[PDB]
């Protein structure tokens, strides 16, 4: 019966996904003092399915100058690892019990912008083109200090085992710790994701749209869900990583109603953080990074791998 | 190959009997291009550029005042080649 | 059994088929991915998922990305596809023939006549007691690598850093 | 020996064939070749893993390096290569094979 | 005025038109995100311009 | 359980589904692009009736064409409708573009809009003010939810 | 000891080999709007950008 | 009295003909560039027949005149300026044919 | 009404035609044909506004006239005929739908049109039927249409009779068809090369042919049939087909019986089936070469030849590798005639 | 088993939907619909080389920290080593080289971005 999990992990999260959109026009309705969706609703709850529906309802035309089989295989490796990821996620008790499945969080992350480039490749525009490629640009240059960060992150826990990492946080939460590398994890997250100030992928203003132009009914709702399955993904990363909780084994359920809290509340952040910055340019975007995130990320590495000895506090995992 | 005059007029020829307005009966070698041939003056301009473009070079257009005698270009483009053999 | 190891080297070997014939780094690209991601299953079969997770991250998710730019900067107007070439396509059954003779070979259970002799039967075989304690193998096996291993931490940091000057030494020049 | 590494010493002979083939833009090339790394690798981390010699559990990784790392200069020469021409093998300078 | 009720002639200065004229001698050699920031600082309008 | 009766059910599922959010591109070529915006502006908010204005077409569907059009500019216009999916729509708007309005009789003007592509609904106004124009595409949905291919193709 | 076939081909440069260097011919060039939004519905600013 | 370019007729005439030779060799790759479906020979004998309709001026610098409003539209056509749908203009192809025999135009309309 | 002005897309013009199923590829030309002129047209719809709706433009404010009704209903009919000077029949459908059984609509709706035509005192009426109506027994549409062909005749014995030779247009059901047949793999020939032959007509050629033939005075009870100048092979021709499209060409030699039993897999479906064992008898019976009839020609039009016009018909089949190609590389393909 | 099983599951479940995608809507795609976007007018082109130094000249040296990290990520596991004194000067070695290669980078003006 290990199928009924799996699909009782998949289809709950689409529907997060699909109330994700709607609580995204919603907060970020509010930021703009406007009240978002909510004729539809009542409160607007009927519109994301009625989205949707609009979508796969409407056609979906293969372009007469792309390659069809990239053009197609894109979407289909978009939502597959956007979901793929989820599966080692503690919580509290993980579906999986990967011995380092925190290298696999960024083994997912890393293949997830691959098919960035083939949507932009195989899209055959001018825009498609230019814009994959701006877009993988900024996305390796900030997994590059993602993967840093999160290894002196670890370097404490005790190892790579993920349920440890709840271990490892019975008390003072590891943000207290080190807060720094949770700040450029914070916006590592905020650019890997491709989202607000780091906004280039989909370019909007900049280039209508970006790679994902020329997708149009479903391979279009693929990428938008996709895109969204990473963003609260790489929140309840954040949240479990960052932020330990109480956790009796005799009531697991309790913990999860706290979990669902702390990550969400990662979530709309993103949304507030929407509504108030203008995007940096493809220059300052790695301009901070490769001048002024890395030196500090590489500086906080050497003091945790320092600190372990010094204080003579090395985590208890074999 | 050394490229001897009689590639040059053959080719001339023929891509002027390639070309339309000049029927096989109105083609004559001496014959002034114009003064014989009833084809319209633009026709000049068009063959010259098809027949340069076999020879590959760009004629200047004082080389079009010349004509005269198809042959007479055939004697610019031996002029060119530098063989006149 | 299962075999999943070993058809997990034939989708390998195929993805090699595709991947050594030669149409468009782009398309070879994918075939190193799928090759990648075949190649870091069949690694983690023997357990050694540490460095199966390397390749799958390191090499995967690092150099194809950068092939993926060198398309943008090579290119030219219509590429091929494997179906776009008689030589191309001509490879690639030129290669799924041959391997579908290996596979045929272990039809045949004999130890293979090709090169030197191939043992045959199933991967589960050659298998041992991997008891241990509460540690992996690879773990402490790899984690030796800078106590117990500090010279070649040397010579690749110092390689590493003099590769960097050589890009720059060949960049700058133009 | 298993027909396992039989069949990755294989995948290596064609890794190579396809680099010697060798045709067109030269960028494959450097592909065919990333490739043949790849499945050196292979290789010897399942021997790695099969006798329990423990100590060379660090050598896959360093070997995925340096290979790695020529590789990563390789693209380098090619850019300069693909800077006068827009690159193909098809053409070369020097003389005398 | 011609002194007729009907105007003659009524060319009218867009100050918009100049500006975008400078444009591209402000714009060279910068970034493609900054030339679309820059149109914005000449806060132009393009119905002016059109006249 | 007549076949009729679940068609009208399916009839009633998808065009209330595709009048329930259509996503307009626009081209605010004149003046009446300021007063779309002021539909999308807080205090009318076309949004919380679910329109959302998303740039290329492909991942839109109505198009309001606010604004005079011009001669150059018209065949421009003609290629983004032709590249939009099926279901398509678009809005002439203002005294616009329903037939050159003010500048009827210039060489450049186009007329109508209607004259480069098939208009539904027209928003007369000069500029229209923007709830006129929200009175316009809430008439647009009493137009889409009138659509029926699903009742007439089990017909035909 | 040449050959006539090679006897064509020209002695090597005493240098650079610079000629090849006319060769290189790269541009891009492309268009905003109108319907770009930064195009403000009404701009076709056709440029020949670079990378 | 200020001539524009050419002093005399002739001198203009060589400058027509290097227009004649860069449309000529242009009209290919414009049918290719442009997917335009004419036959490729078509276009150039529409070249001519433009050519061909002012093939009767005759003041000195109307000419050159002509020869400057010539070099836009190859200016246009080179730079992708113009489109399909302009270049296809000149063809009048959707018109209803109007034949100039007196009597014809006499049953269809009032005419001038 | 008297025809004031130049022709002219505000011209008027007496012409109040009434075309009928005019959603399908003909008559859209012939609308806008009709819009060129500026004439009148009441275009009535049996499905729905939507796919109707890129008919507007080809009008003038007032021009086109889109009104609901039914083939059926007697009165329905009447209503569209209640102003029209001329009534024209477009109608044709390939596949047989249910609730309209294949006889009437070859049938009963050009009788209640043509008698209908009768009753309004319509000043003109016309009709299609194709060349091969003359009656055979593969093929229930040639016989069916025969018979409103022969009704309407027996009905409105002045009007004329469209017998078109099978015309060629981007909007194509045919071209398209064979076109697209490479999908499944080959393309089922059911013995190659002479087994069937057939000659084409430029769409636009029998747009401007119908409406030339309301300008035609003599075009009274004449029953008008149109073909194009040239003459080919059907085996030839998918030769050029691909030669066009540029896949793959695959022959695909048949034994004649399999066919059949292919067309009735595919009838199978409710939607609009690719292919039937009506259109399996489209496929294989060749068009009559008689010209002696009053015919396109006639008419002063001149056939526009197919050879130069294909490309552009078929290029969005083309991959991306050959997507921009001169017709003329393709090598016109011979003449049989 | 179990990961291979939920593999499995996901891509069978995208490509579902990829097939429930074009599968349904069941219309009429033609030319010039299907002509490629350009924000209107037609292309001047199809995509060719969008040339850059300014790409490899910084992604190269992605590649070779990513390679470097690749031999950061032992070092939770080699800190539980009985003798550090023998591993940290080592684990501090790299991340001096490299920040020593980032360094030599930062100020030859190799590091241009963009
Ligand atoms: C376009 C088509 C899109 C399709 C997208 C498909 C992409 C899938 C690629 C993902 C491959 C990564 C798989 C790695 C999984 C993994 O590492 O499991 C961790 C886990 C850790 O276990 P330990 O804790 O170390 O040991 C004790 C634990 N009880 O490892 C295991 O134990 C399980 C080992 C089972 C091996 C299964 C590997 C499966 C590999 C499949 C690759 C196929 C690639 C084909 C892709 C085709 C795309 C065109
Ligand atoms: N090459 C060719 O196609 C040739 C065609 N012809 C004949 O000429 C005619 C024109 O061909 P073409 O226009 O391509 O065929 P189409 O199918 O394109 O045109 C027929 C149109 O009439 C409508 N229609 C007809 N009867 C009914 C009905 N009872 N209920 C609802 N709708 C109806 C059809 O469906 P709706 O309007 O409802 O969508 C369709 O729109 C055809 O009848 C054909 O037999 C002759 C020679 C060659
Ligand atoms: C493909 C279709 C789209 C393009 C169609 C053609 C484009 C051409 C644009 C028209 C530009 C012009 O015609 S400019 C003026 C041309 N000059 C004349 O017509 C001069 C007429 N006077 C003459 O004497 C002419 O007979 C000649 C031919 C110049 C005489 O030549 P001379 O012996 O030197
Ligand atoms: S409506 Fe008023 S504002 Fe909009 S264009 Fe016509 S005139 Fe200018």
């Amino acid at each position: 019966m290990f199928m009924i999990n799996i699909l009782s992990l998949i289809i709950p999260i689409l529907l997060a996904v699909a109330f994700l959109t709607l609580v995204e026009r919603k907060v970020l309705g509010y930021m703009q003092l406007r009240k978002g969706p909510n004729v539809v609703g009542p409160y607007g709850l009927l519109q994301p399915i009625a989205d949707a529906l609009k979508l796969f309802t409407k056609e979906p035309l293969r372009p007469a100058t792309s390659s069809i089989s990239m053009f197609i295989i894109a979407p289909i490796l978009a939502l597959s690892l956007a979901l793929t990821m989820w599966v080692p996620l503690p919580m509290p008790y993980p579906l999986i019990n990967m011995n380092l499945g925190v290298l696999f969080m960024l083994a997912m992350s890393s293949l997830a912008v691959y098919s960035i480039l083939w949507s932009g490749w195989a899209s055959n525009s001018k825009y498609a083109l230019i814009g994959a490629l701006r877009a993988v640009a900024q996305t390796i240059s900030y997994e590059v200090t993602l993967a840093i960060i999160l290894l002196s992150v670890l370097l404490m826990n005790g190892s790579y085992t993920l349920s440890t990492l709840i271990t490892t946080q019975e008390h003072i939460w590891m943000i207290f710790t080190s807060w720094p590398l949770a700040m450029m994890w914070f916006i590592s997250t905020l650019a890997e994701t491709n989202r607000a100030p780091f906004d280039l992928t989909e370019g909007e203003s900049e280039l209508v749209s970006g790679f994902n132009v020329e997708y149009a009914a479903g391979p279009f709702a693929m990428f938008f869900m996709a895109e969204y399955a990473n963003i609260i993904m790489m929140n309840a990363f954040t949240a479990i990583l960052f932020l330990g909780a109480s956790h009796d084994p005799h009531t697991p359920e309790l913990y999860t109603i706290n979990f669902v809290l702390k990550t969400l509340a990662l979530t709309i952040t993103f949304l507030w953080i929407r509504a108030s910055y203008p995007r940096f340019r493809y220059d300052q975007l790695m301009h901070l990074l490769w001048k002024s995130f890395l030196p500090l990320t590489l500086a906080l590495c050497m003091w945790h791998i320092s600190l372990p000895i010094m204080t003579a506090s090395i985590p208890p995992q074999s | 190959p050394p490229l001897t005059l009689e590639a040059i007029k053959d080719r001339v020829l023929y891509v002027l009997k390639l070309y339309d307005k000049i029927d096989p009966e109105k083609l004559s070698v001496n014959s002034h291009f114009m003064k014989d041939l009833g084809l319209d003056s633009l026709d000049q301009v068009e063959i010259i550029m098809a027949m340069e473009d076999e020879f590959g070079f760009e004629i200047p257009d004082i080389d079009a005042e010349k004509l005269m005698c198809p042959q007479e270009i055939v004697d610019y483009i031996a002029d060119k080649k530098d063989v006149y053999e | 059994t299962m075999y999943i190891a070993f058809i997990l080297s034939t989708i390998f070997v195929i993805g090699f088929v595709g991947f050594s014939s030669k149409p468009s780094p782009i398309y070879g690209g994918l075939g190193l991915i799928v090759s990648g991601g075949v190649g870091c299953g069949i690694v983690l079969n023997f357990g050694g998922s540490f460095l199966g997770l390397m390749v799958f991250l390191i090499y995967l998710g690092g150099m194809l990305v950068v092939f993926g730019y060198t398309t943008a900067m090579a290119t030219e107007m219509y590429p091929e596809v494997w179906v776009s070439n008689k030589t191309v396509f001509g490879a690639f059954v030129s290669g799924l023939m041959m391997e579908f003779c290996m596979v045929y070979y272990a039809l045949k259970e004999e130890e293979v006549e090709i090169i030197f002799k191939f043992n045959g039967l199933g991967d589960w075989v050659i298998y041992d007691t991997g008891d241990s304690g509460f540690f992996s193998e690879e773990a402490m096996g790899i984690a030796a690598l800078y106590s117990y291993g500090t010279w070649l931490v040397i010579v690749t940091g110092w390689s590493l850093l003099i590769g960097v000057v050589v890009i720059m030494e060949i960049t700058r020049g133009n | 020996m298993p027909l396992v590494y039989m069949n990755i010493i294989m995948a290596f002979a064609i890794a190579l064939a396809g680099l010697l083939m060798y045709r067109s833009h030269l960028m494959s090339s450097l592909l065919c070749l990333e490739g043949m790394m790849l499945s050196l690798f292979i290789m010897s981390t399942l021997i790695i893993l099969n006798t329990h010699f423990t100590l060379a559990n660090m050598m896959p990784i360093i070997l995925l390096v340096f290979a790695a790392c020529e590789a990563a200069l390789g693209l380098s020469l090619l850019v300069m290569v693909s800077n006068t021409y827009g690159t193909d093998y098809v053409q070369n300078l020097n003389l005398l094979q | 005025s011609d002194g007729s009720s009907r105007p003659y002639r009524c060319k009218i200065k867009a100050p918009g038109f100049a500006h975008l004229a400078g444009l591209d001698k402000m714009s060279k050699g910068h970034m493609l995100a900054d030339v679309v920031a820059i149109i914005g600082t000449q806060d132009i309008v393009f119905g002016e311009v059109d006249r | 359980s007549r076949g009729e009766y679940v068609v009208a059910k399916l009839d009633d599922l998808v065009n209330w589904a595709r009048r329930s959010s259509l996503w307009p591109m626009t081209f605010g070529l004149a003046c009446c692009a300021v007063e779309m915006m002021h539909m999308a502006a807080p205090r009318y908010d076309m949004d919380r009736f679910g329109v959302v204005f998303r740039a290329s077409p492909r991942q839109s569907d109505v198009m309001i064409v606010a604004g005079t059009l011009t001669n150059k500019m018209a065949p421009a216009l003609r290629k983004v409708y032709d590249q939009m999916p099926e279901p398509r729509y678009v809005v002439s708007m203002g005294s616009c573009a329903n037939g050159g309005g003010y500048y009827h009789y210039s060489y450049s003007v186009v007329r109508g809009c209607d004259r480069i592509v098939p208009v539904d609904i027209y928003v007369p106004g000069c500029p229209p003010t923007a709830e006129a124009l929200l009175y316009g595409i809430l008439q647009l949905q009493r137009k889409i939810k009138r659509e029926k291919r699903l009742r007439i193709w089990y017909r035909r | 000891y040449p050959t006539k076939e090679t006897a064509h081909w020209k002695p090597p440069p005493w240098n650079d080999v610079d000629p090849p260097k006319d060769t290189l011919v790269s541009n891009l060039t492309l268009n905003f709007g109108p319907q770009h939004p930064a195009a403000h519905g009404v701009l076709r600013l056709v440029m020949e950008l670079s990378g | 009295v200020k001539p524009i370019f050419s002093r005399d007729m002739n001198e203009a005439k060589r400058r027509v003909r290097e227009l004649y030779r860069a449309w000529y060799r242009e009209v290919p790759n414009t049918v290719h560039l442009f997917q335009l479906d004419i036959s490729v020979k078509q276009g150039r004998d529409k070249v001519r027949e433009m050519f061909m309709k002012n093939a009767h001026v005759t003041d000195p610098r109307v000419v050159d005149l002509l020869v400057i409003k010539g070099k836009m539209e190859l200016e246009e056509t080179i730079n992708v300026w113009k489109q399909r749908t302009h270049i296809m203009r000149f063809f009048h192809e959707t018109e209803a044919p109007r034949p100039t025999d007196f009597l014809s135009k006499f049953y269809v309309g009032h005419d001038p | 009404l008297i025809p004031h002005g130049k022709g002219g897309r505000s011209s008027v013009s007496g012409i109040v035609a009434t075309v009928f199923g005019a959603t399908g590829f003909l008559g859209r030309y012939v609308v806008n044909h009709l819009g060129r002129m500026g004439s009148q047209v009441i275009v009535p719809y049996r499905c729905e506004p939507y796919d109707t709706m890129h008919l507007r433009p080809m009008g003038d404010l007032g021009q086109i006239i889109f009104m609901e009704w039914n083939g059926k209903d007697k009165d329905s009919i009447r209503k569209v005929v209640e102003h029209s000077n001329v009534v024209i029949n477009l109608v044709g459908r390939e596949w047989e739908t249910k609730n309209f059984d294949f006889e009437d609509v070859f049938v009963k709706i050009p009788h209640a049109i043509a008698q209908v035509s009768k009753e309004a005192g319509v000043e003109k009426l016309i009709h299609i039927s194709h060349l091969n109506a003359d009656i055979k027994s593969p093929s229930r549409y040639l016989r069916s249409k025969a018979v409103g062909e022969k009704e309407v005749r027996a009905a409105f014995p002045e009007a004329t009779i469209i017998k078109p030779s099978d015309i060629f247009g981007r909007e194509d059901r045919f071209l398209n068809y064979f076109a697209s047949m490479r999908w499944f793999g080959g393309v089922p020939l059911i013995s190659l090369g002479k087994e069937t032959v057939k000659q084409p007509v430029y769409i636009v050629d029998v747009s401007k042919g119908i409406i030339n033939a309301i300008k035609d005075p003599d075009a009274k009870g004449k029953t008008f049939a149109f073909v194009g100048p040239n003459r080919y092979l059907l085996f030839d021709l998918v030769q050029y087909i691909f030669a066009v499209a540029y896949r793959p060409f695959l022959p695909y030699p048949l034994p004649h019986f399999a066919y059949r039993w292919v067309g009735r897999l595919f009838e199978v479906s409710p939607f609009e089936p690719w292919t039937t064992r009506d259109k399996v008898e489209r496929v294989h019976m060749s068009d009559m070469t008689l010209p002696h009839l009053p015919g396109l020609e006639d008419l002063g039009i001149q056939a526009t030849p197919l050879e130069l016009k294909a490309i552009e018909v078929l290029r969005r089949h083309r991959t991306y590798r050959w997507l921009t190609s001169e017709m003329e590389d393709v090598k016109p393909a011979k003449t049989v005639n | 088993m179990n990961i291979m099983l939920t593999l499995l599951t996901n891509v069978t479940l995208a490509s579902l939907l990829v097939l429930i995608a074009f599968w349904l809507p069941q219309l009429n795609a033609y030319s010039e619909k299907t002509s490629p976007y350009e924000c209107g007018f037609d292309p001047m082109g199809s995509a060719r080389l969008p040339f850059s130094m300014k790409f490899f000249l910084v992604a190269i040296t992605f590649l070779l920290f990513d390679l470097e990290i690749a031999l950061l990520l032992p070092l939770p596991w080699a800190s539980q080593t009985n003798n550090l004194k023998t591993m940290l000067t080592m684990a501090l070695f790299l991340l001096i080289l490299l920040a020593a290669s980032l360094a030599y980078e930062w100020t030859q003006k190799g590091l241009e971005w963009a």
